[PDB]
């Protein structure tokens, strides 16, 4: 159906900045568009309704413009409580589509992740499962990417990652990636590799170990 | 003042039927043009529209979900109910109900339709997890080699689990990652801490998963 | 693409 694309998907800024977010629709939605702000752990909060109407109780630094297929939200002077995720919603057609959201975090200097790789414990191996974890510590910006390799074979569908919320003093993010194998499969290989791609690295950093290598 | 609140079960099993209730106040589903809709949000994901119902009983559903959704209102109890049949793990999300204004009227005559373009008041939301899983305490494993180390808290259910270091004395350089729901229906997470490679001071992860009364202290070394 | 209009698109 209708596509509602937000740009950008992520954005870094500082208190006092003037930021703009956009939402484009694959088809005209007239003025039936709404903007919301969502702080972690809370429900979305309405800011702008009908493309440009300021919702009651909402601070005047929020403004919305556009019609048809192009909409923009602008926050003239970023306040601390504006670091959050924003969404746009279309209500001209059913179903009432939501955009993918754009995250607004605190900007700081680019910082590459300290990468560490942990092999499975012997205690876990006894249980028949092997978990290999990769840690990307204190990096910025938030976007990063982990690729697991086993004897140079690219792993896919067998890992899971999770990210911390931006640090209140570092303004950094940390990521965990767990590669999961059966003990049998784990013991059929030797080189376990975590390859990391980040904007703070000239090239990809790879951290690895040789299983059984004592 | 308008307020909505979602109620229902925090846990449901796959293939089951999930029934959610939106209890509101400050408005009536007998009031002209007023609507109540349901929106969901998988953890770390975007908002996804589910359905809406109006005071004239008009109903619409998300097309990719209309074979499993039923929305109904009880005008006299100020409630709206959403039934989702044959649920699966992708259905775990936080569920929200929200209010939609009807058109502005002047002497009982609609004069402005602009206010209907938004969902103006939302409920706090209810978290629903879909797992065929039973209460289960975690297995704690060491994550051993600034140096990094931690404790892998694996295979537990349900949430949550608390993790501290050195009984609450180590706070700096600690990162307890949000848990991931594994394909098996059990959660898993890691808590790591970064320290001066010089320090290797003892380090132990205090892990407590109340749902199962599983308490574990694991010391981690090089 | 063929979408159904909202309740108030023809008010």
């Amino acid at each position: 159906a209708l596509q509602l694309t937000q740009s950008p998907s992520s954005l870094s800024a500082s208190v006092g900045d003037r930021i703009t977010i956009t939402c484009r629709a694959s088809q005209g939605v007239t003025s039936a568009l709404a903007w919301y702000r969502q702080k972690p752990g809370s429900p979305p909060q309405l800011l702008i309704y009908d493309a440009s109407s300021l919702e009651s109780g909402v601070p005047s630094r929020f403004s919305g413009s556009g019609s048809g297929t192009e909409f923009t939200l602008t926050i003239s002077t970023l306040r601390p409580e504006d670091f959050a995720t924003y969404y746009c919603q279309q209500l001209h057609f059913y179903p009432h589509t939501f955009g993918g959201g754009t995250r607004v975090d605190v900007r700081r200097t680019v910082a590459a992740p300290s990468v560490f790789i942990f092999p499975p414990s012997d205690e876990q191996l006894k249980s028949g499962t092997a978990s290999v974890v990769c840690l990307l510590n204190n990096f910025y910006p938030r976007e990063a990417k982990v690729q697991w390799k086993v004897d140079n074979a690219l792993q896919s569908g067998n890992s899971q990652e999770s990210v911390t919320e931006q640090d209140s003093k570092d303004s950094t993010y940390s990521l965990s990636s767990t590669l999961t194998l059966s003990k049998a499969d784990y013991e059929k290989h030797k080189v376990y590799e975590c390859e990391v791609t980040h904007q703070g690295l000239s090239s990809p950093v790879t951290k690895s170990f040789n299983r059984g290598e004592c | 003042r308008i307020t909505l609140k979602e109620s229902g079960p925090p846990l449901v099993k796959p293939t089951q039927t999930l029934t959610l209730t939106c209890s509101f106040s400050g408005f009536s589903l007998s009031d002209f043009g007023v609507g109540v809709g349901w929106i969901r949000q998988p953890p770390g994901k975007a908002l996804e529209w589910l359905a809406i119902i109006y005071s004239d009983d008009d109903k619409r559903y998300s097309p990719s979900l209309n074979t499993r959704l039923t929305i109904t209102k009880d005008t006299s109890k100020n409630q709206v109910v959403l039934v989702m049949t044959r649920v699966s793990p992708v259905d775990t999300a936080t569920y929200f109900c929200a209010h939609r204004r009807g058109p502005t009227t002047l002497f009982g005559v609609p004069i402005a339709r602009g206010p209907v373009n938004a969902m103006d008041v939302w409920g706090q939301g209810i978290t629903v997890t879909i797992s065929s899983t039973s209460t289960k305490g975690p297995s704690v494993f060491p994550l051993a080699p600034t140096a990094a180390l931690g404790c892998l808290v694996k295979d537990y259910f349900p949430e949550p689990v608390t993790v501290s270091w050195n009984s609450g004395a180590l706070t700096s350089g600690v990162h307890t990652f949000p848990a991931v729901l594994q394909s098996s229906g059990l959660y898993s997470l890691s808590s790591v801490v970064t320290v001066p490679s010089s320090s290797l001071q003892t380090y132990t992860c205090n892990v407590n998963h109340k749902p199962s009364n599983t308490k574990v202290d694991k010391r981690v070394e090089p | 693409e063929l979408l159904e209009l909202d309740k108030w698109a023809s008010l």
